[PDB]
């Protein structure tokens, strides 16, 4: 009658229940409907190639021990402590640098029980997940970051995970991200590791983070053209004015190199090529052609006032084309193919 | 007989069963083979030397008091609830280049526990360990270090406990990824050390040496031609008519105070060493070749005070300098490969 | 009687309490009536987007089994410790990012029980929430961070909260934020979340968080408003300092861009434009139009002396007033819609 | 008799204590005379607001359940694990913000007894508390960092704190802080906070830090005073060289500039102006006034130019009368007045 | 007999051993002999004041009650988990700022045990422990950080600590500092602290840690000795040429000034001037002192030329002169003397 002399003898101590043994032992193996439901995401440093996720992880499993008529309601719903006692699938992140539970108040965590023995265990969990990025295209680096979920203590003959058929993956109405724009494209893949000890289960859903090019573009894209525009008005700046013409490509190879070095510090040691140092060397070299060019202009001053003309304009008129083209390229190989 | 019986007249406070006492207590020590699983490796930190990797570590060992008999036939092997790791013996393990180890408990503690019936033994754990590996950086954007993890014991002497390998396959990962370093999975050298530390007796001890073999791509692309870049226009500096006075200068001294905020910056991205590294060898060779541009006008203009020596003093700069600017960067390259 | 038997035949193992039973257990829901008292709150980063309160959390609620008449006291304490063997309502910040206790010489909680059963939970908390900014309008932002209470294991159909009447969010006296004005102002709403499993209650309570503009004023609008005037400077020099004007004008670009790189570094990465990013990139125009009209100076030299020095005067008057506008629209613009 | 059963008769399963109960229960309060032996003090931190401790806290109060006559030894010390089955009055540091225990080889703790019943436990701790700064004279300043020793569950009607009579705050014989000069005169006072729960005692402490000048001084002062002398020997040459003067000033004003940033940066961030904040914003004006002081005799210049010169010797004479003028009363006023 | 049995006999709950009570209660006290392994030694800042260390803290000493005549095996190892059932001395690192074990498949630990009753506990540790340092001569310090064992709990009448008589320090052969040189020679004493309570023992032993200049040398006394270069070769140009030796004198000063806000800020913010500042200082004032000269010759020149000329050379005579005069004294009394 007694809800606690009831649960004693559903699963307390007067029970008879063993959670050191799973159900159905001796037998097949046991299917466990995972899902889950994102709370907030975000912390995608690429410094150190991690998203921290705070999820509202859920895993239903049948297990005929708790079958019970004593209650009619069909959907009960018990006290978390009520949780060490009762049998729960190990279950980790493969992917996973830094976890923790949260604890505030009381364990977080949610027991609900059906009246055919199915079960669900909805814990909160925070992830520092781990996804190695791409960045051949940096700015428009289109990720796949996972979450690979996976048995540790039992296998594949025993334990076998598997997502929910119908909404198995939700966010929380309401979400947005500073940097990327989450998609609503999130594939299911079997990932089903193998070690050598044994055959173990594994589930992955990966997610898609396109990057904007928002602050990448106002802080690295713009200035770097308007440096290389001051290099350029620098041509029709008179022939005698050495000092300067070159004090001002002088300045901006020194402010290249320091945005440039801004821009990799901002991201880890790597050594593949990345887009954004690509327009990063273009722009320097251009200014250093510009200073190159009025340094040819100076050497064939020393009548040939004519021939330093000539080559001012035909630089001035040239040089923003080429460049033109060039960033024609670049944004249509970077936006259309990549 | 049901299955809590078997868990309990196997291994709990309910039977025969004492886990402060190892396996063959008062005479044949233990062997105890090993064999580790790289998981996730990496977030390598030259300024503190140490590296982060999450494994799983597997050893297995025999304990004649777990013995399933012939009585059933379940399986060859068992695997059993974690919670059970905690209950039977456990053979002392220590990390010791270790900094910072922590379990990894998520919905369970991340743990495996497997069984035979002739009482071979099988507990995998993940972790997730900073280690730490002295590295030498006399050659640092070539560098080849050997990062270690060697096991070892603490409350078991070697007459007692024992450590060794996995004869085939110690070692595994699958698809390894480092932004700077390359692991190669050939060179996976492993071997003995058998500390001995005094006042206690001889303890046992196994090591991996990982051997990392940097790249250097973002080096090349961060500190190396943006210098190469600087010491030409020092060069092209030349070229520029001494008339000036000011048109020459500015070239010279922005390359130097340019390649000193170089200097700077790398010294501020890794750690304070006595020793001297490759890196600003060619910083500081790049430094004083942008020094003697400028003292080159500087004799130009002495010169000046004349046309004829300023012109050879010209030419023979824009002819000396590249040269052995390059015969300078060929040495460096040939000797820093 | 002896205290200690008191409290044992309360709640002890003799009294025949089960925590692990809400009150009223099949029956109506709980009525949670929470209320807090901040004691410090700080630690508002915009990088990591979250700020960091300490709480009195508070849960009144009422349970008919710790009625009692031996003692007569109305209001009876207790040890914190026997707090362990009570019902405790779950409870979590969904927008929080890292929670603890404090437990100093003991844990910091507190336990009191009236005659009629009704009971009070004070625990002390800290908590590293997470409210979500738009720096549209940046240092004059008017943010509104959040705190969502929530239960987690229970439903809205067995245990149900909801703000006090009076005295629900209270201050300490005396409280101040170094960039930031608190206000009085706390709007209480139901943010009453619903996922797949069922309705799980959730009050919220919203802090407007209204910055003043002293430091990023004093550190941002005042160098480069100097920075302008000395490319307006740059103006009444006479052509043959052709050096002078354009060493002025390129120093002027690059310590505007250098100011830019730190004040965007110092803030989180976002596409949306932030108005001190238009005060920068406008200056950063300013000058490099003055710098493009000794330009154009220059090259008119080659009775051309005398529309050279009409340009410079017809620019000296005009670039001045033309920032001076834009100052006024932006200001007007930037605290008139807030 | 036994030590084994004489504590078992004391505290233990045999003597029939418990922990769960304040002694004199029903009755007055309990006077419990705090003090702290300080050990280690700095991490002191304007940023966060900050200053990290570790104290050999103790705690005297006077209960008469633990009154022996067994061992006629007065004083009796034993083993800290005995600490849990004795009773323990709550306590905490209101404007702590991250605390914790030291637990190595043991929990270091202290348990002295005397025969009246007089009880002693001494509990080392470390605790990052927060005293909120004034920087309107932020080198100059003279700081009061606080301790709020209070009570959270019991009340000021069942525990009382106050203060030892001698040597209640003690420091380590060899302290000092690097930036800092701590005083002995420490201010003690009740705060005695009122909640709307109850009446919850609480005891101060008040610490005088007064920050030395050294550091800042030789960091900031100095190279601004040299900046300003730079733009002041822009003053000896003539007029004919634009670039040298020019150049000069400009990157005086951009290194004072840059300088006044970094100093701000490595501070929190602020409404009302910092000391140093006046004396970046004064030397910038002075490198500016040196600048437009050029920039009149280049235009007067263009007989005027007798004009320039004296233009340039008025200067010369008057820009150091000013600053010394300005420093006198700067240091004067904050040194004297503040 | 049986070792299970055995252990139950000795110390377990069946044996009649009390872990709360020290050995030789109301007796004389408990000699224990200390000695520590370093295992790594590093992390040395000088922002925190503190370095880390990894030691195998060990702590013999002699209770009779464990003595044993079944097993005629002298030295007899255990395991860890027996430790807790058995007495230890309180112990703890006065100057420790953050202290932890180390848990990996097992809490770290060892218990031998001798036939006398002769007790060993070796563990592992990792202390952050704090050497306030003395940075008068910074580069070339020879600092003294301790480690200071201690007591808590018990008096010096209870409880005595000594160092072993031989070897009671050593280091792993292989040990290696990045910036310090650890020496051979260890002091080992006693401080016997002594509070208000009573006379507590203590152990400190002090490492001599000798500073090596690699790093700061090759950082920055070359560069700033190539800027004091640079400023003195702007002598040799001709004194026509304003801009040059103007802007070179402007840009060597900059580049001090940033030099030494860097390396001023590396460290912590002392008052005490470090050798590292007046190097800089005077380099900086050098390079001042060079632009002051030339300015004194523009002011003389405008035969005034043939002074102007007489200056410069007296200035490039005396200018290396006085440098290599102040260097010698620099590091004649900075390495000869301390
Ligand atoms: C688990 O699922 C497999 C197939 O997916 C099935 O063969 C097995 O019977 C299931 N286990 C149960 C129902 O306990
Ligand atoms: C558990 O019982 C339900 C009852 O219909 C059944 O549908 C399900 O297949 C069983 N197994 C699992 C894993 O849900
Ligand atoms: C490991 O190496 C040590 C040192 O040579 C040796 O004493 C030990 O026997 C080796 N281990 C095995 C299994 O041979
Ligand atoms: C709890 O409040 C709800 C209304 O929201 C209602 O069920 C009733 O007023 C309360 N139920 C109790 C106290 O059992
Ligand atoms: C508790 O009981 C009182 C009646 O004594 C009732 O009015 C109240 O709603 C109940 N619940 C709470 C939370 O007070
Ligand atoms: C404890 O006993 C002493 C004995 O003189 C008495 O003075 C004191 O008031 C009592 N209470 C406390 C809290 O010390
Ligand atoms: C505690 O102190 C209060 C005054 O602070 C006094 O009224 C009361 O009698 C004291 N109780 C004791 C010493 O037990
Ligand atoms: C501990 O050492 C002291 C040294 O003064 C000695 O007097 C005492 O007898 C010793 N106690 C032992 C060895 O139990
Ligand atoms: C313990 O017993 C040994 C037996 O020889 C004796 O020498 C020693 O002094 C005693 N005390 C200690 C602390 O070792």
């Amino acid at each position: 009658l007694s809800p606690s002399d009831f649960l004693d003898k559903l699963m307390g101590r007067t029970s008879g229940y063993d959670a050191r043994i799973r159900p159905n032992f001796k037998g097949p193996p046991v299917n466990v409907t995972c899902n889950i439901f994102i709370n907030s995401f975000g912390s995608v440093t690429e410094t150190t190639m991690d998203y921290r996720v705070n999820i509202f992880l859920r895993q239903q499993w049948n297990d005929s021990r708790l079958a019970y008529s004593e209650y009619p309601d069909d959907s009960l719903d018990l006290d978390p402590s009520m949780l060490d006692s009762i049998w729960k699938p190990d279950l980790f992140f493969a992917n996973e640098k830094g976890a923790n539970f949260h604890d505030v108040t009381t364990d977080n965590k949610l027991l609900r029980i059906s009246k055919n023995g199915k079960v669900l265990y909805s814990i909160r969990l925070t992830l520092t997940l781990s996804c190695p990025m791409d960045l051949k295209n940096f700015p428009m680096d289109v990720q796949t970051c996972t979450m690979q979920l996976e048995s540790f203590g039992y296998t594949m003959n025993d334990l076998i995970f598997e997502w929910l058929s119908d909404g198995p993956v939700q966010v929380a109405e309401g979400l947005t991200l500073p940097q990327f724009i989450l998609k609503e494209e999130k594939e299911l893949g079997y990932c089903t590791k193998h070690y050598n000890t044994g055959k173990f289960t594994c589930i992955e859903v990966k997610f898609h983070l396109e990057r904007q090019m928002g602050y990448y573009l106002i802080q690295m894209y713009i200035p770097s053209l308007l440096i290389v525009i001051l290099s350029w008005v620098s041509f029709w700046i008179n022939m005698d004015a050495a000092p300067a013409r070159v004090a001002l490509g002088i300045t901006t190879v020194l402010t290249m190199t320091t945005q440039s070095s801004g821009s990799r510090a901002s991201l880890p040691k790597v050594s593949y090529v990345k887009a954004i140092d690509i327009w990063m060397a273009v722009c320097l070299l251009f200014v250093f052609a510009a200073l190159l060019e009025y340094a040819a202009v100076n050497f064939v001053s020393r009548k040939f006032v004519d021939r330093a003309k000539r080559i001012d304009t035909i630089s001035r008129a040239a040089f923003p084309l080429a460049f033109l083209i060039f960033n024609i390229f670049y944004w249509i190989t970077y936006k259309i193919i990549r | 007989v049901p299955a809590n019986s078997t868990s309990n007249i196997l291994n709990r406070l309910l039977v025969s069963y004492d886990p402060r006492i190892r396996p063959n207590f008062k005479g044949i020590p233990v062997d105890v083979v090993v064999n580790i699983f790289i998981n996730s490796f990496g977030s390598i930190q030259e300024t503190t030397m140490d590296y982060r990797v999450n494994i799983f570590l597997r050893q297995k060992w025999n304990d004649p008091r777990l013995k399933l008999p012939s009585d059933f036939r379940g399986s060859d092997a068992l695997t059993v609830d974690p919670t059970m790791y905690k209950c039977l013996w456990k053979p002392d393990l220590f990390f010791a280049n270790e900094k910072s180890a922590n379990f990894h408990d998520v919905t369970q503690e991340n743990i495996l526990l497997f069984i035979f019936r002739d009482g071979d033994v099988l507990v995998s754990m993940r972790l997730s360990i900073t280690l730490s590996c002295p590295l030498d950086l006399t050659l640092f954007p070539m560098d080849t270090q050997r990062c270690k993890m060697q096991l070892e014991s603490f409350g078991y002497t070697t007459d007692d406990l024992r450590f060794i390998w996995q004869s085939g396959d110690p070692v595994q990962l699958e698809k390894i990824a480092l932004p700077q370093f390359d692991i190669k999975k050939e060179d996976i050298e492993y071997g003995n050390c058998t500390k001995y530390y005094k006042g206690t007796g001889y303890y046992t001890c196994v090591e991996v040496i990982f051997t990392l073999r940097r790249q250097v791509g973002f080096y090349m692309m961060g500190v190396y031609a943006p210098t190469l870049l600087i010491v030409v226009l020092s060069w092209l500096s030349f070229w520029i008519n001494p008339d000036a006075s000011a048109a020459r200068v500015p070239l010279g001294i922005f390359s130097v105070l340019s390649l000193a905020s170089e200097c700077t910056t790398l010294a501020a991205e890794l750690p304070k060493v006595s020793y001297v590294k490759a890196l600003d060898v060619w910083l500081i060779a790049c430094l004083l070749f942008g020094f003697a541009s400028l003292v080159e006008y500087a004799v130009v203009q002495v010169m000046l005070n004349i046309p004829t020596a300023a012109k050879r003093i010209d030419l023979y700069a824009r002819a000396l300098f590249p040269f052995c600017f390059l015969f300078f960067n060929v040495i460096y390259w040939s000797i820093y490969l």
